[PDB]
């Protein structure tokens, strides 16, 4: 059934989202005491991607 | 033709053998794929940080879902003790290792929330889990000098918990991959 196929597709996507959310939570709870941020991470995720996604880190400091 | 102890004569018979193959799409979609999707989440608990306060939720949900699917399979197959379905063995082994993961998660959460006011870190723990294992696991702790003793030991306990999680993240991934292939690959080869 098409409804069953659509439900299966959404279940696969939700499993993907669970994995991604685990990874995001791992990233969020990082601090200098435990992890050191590589300069490439800095560049990409604080300058390039935010500009593409229209986020504009305030960067007041 | 064959003789029966009832009677002295030979009684013939014709026996028909119906060799029938199941079309697996329906049960594939309805059982196999959901089970694999749940199986994809068995090791995720070891990558969740202890501060998220949701490790228990995830591992418990995985355990209960696997148990429910095992119960669903049980209602389909005959209750015979001569053979064991491969799906049943896979689900049972996954449930066992998920239970083990829950036990390890409780231990790791206990280790994470230790402080000088309640626990004392042995020298051997410090040595092993702050020098040796992190090196073998390719994780490099920043060289930070915290002046507050109480806040620094709390951060050492939090780092020791991360290392224990990473060890079991590696073991469970190896076991998960080796076990799955070691169970289903040989049958698919003839």
């Amino acid at each position: 059934p098409l409804v069953g196929k659509y439900l299966m597709f959404t279940m696969v996507l939700v499993t993907f989202s669970i994995v991604t959310s685990v990874c995001v939570l791992n990233v969020h709870h990082r601090s200098p005491t435990t992890h050191t941020m590589a300069p490439w991470v800095k560049v990409v995720f604080l300058e390039k991607l935010p500009a593409l996604l229209f986020m504009q880190q305030p960067r007041h400091h | 033709t064959r003789k029966y102890e009832c009677c002295a004569e030979i009684y013939p018979d014709i026996t028909y053998a119906f060799v029938i193959r199941r079309l697996p799409l329906f049960y594939t979609i309805n059982l196999i794929i959901p089970c694999l999707l749940i199986s994809c989440l068995t090791v995720l608990v070891f990558y969740l940080p202890s501060e998220c306060g949701e490790k228990i939720t995830l591992c418990i949900s995985v355990l209960l879902s696997l148990t429910v699917f095992l119960l669903l399979i049980t209602e389909i197959i005959p209750s015979t003790s001569l053979v064991i379905p491969l799906i049943g063995e896979y689900l049972l082994f996954t449930m066992i290792f998920v239970t083990l993961s829950i036990v390890i998660t409780v231990f790791v959460l206990n280790v994470h929330h230790r402080s000088p006011r309640t626990h004392t870190m042995p020298t051997w723990v410090r040595r092993v889990f702050l020098d040796i294992v992190p090196r073998l696991l390719l994780m490099k702790r920043p060289s930070v000098v915290d002046t507050d003793f109480e806040r620094s030991v709390k951060e050492d306990w939090k780092y020791v918990a991360m290392v224990i999680d990473r060890i079991f993240l590696w073991m469970f991934i190896i076991v998960c991959l080796l076990g799955t292939v070691g169970l289903f690959l040989p049958p698919w080869l003839a």
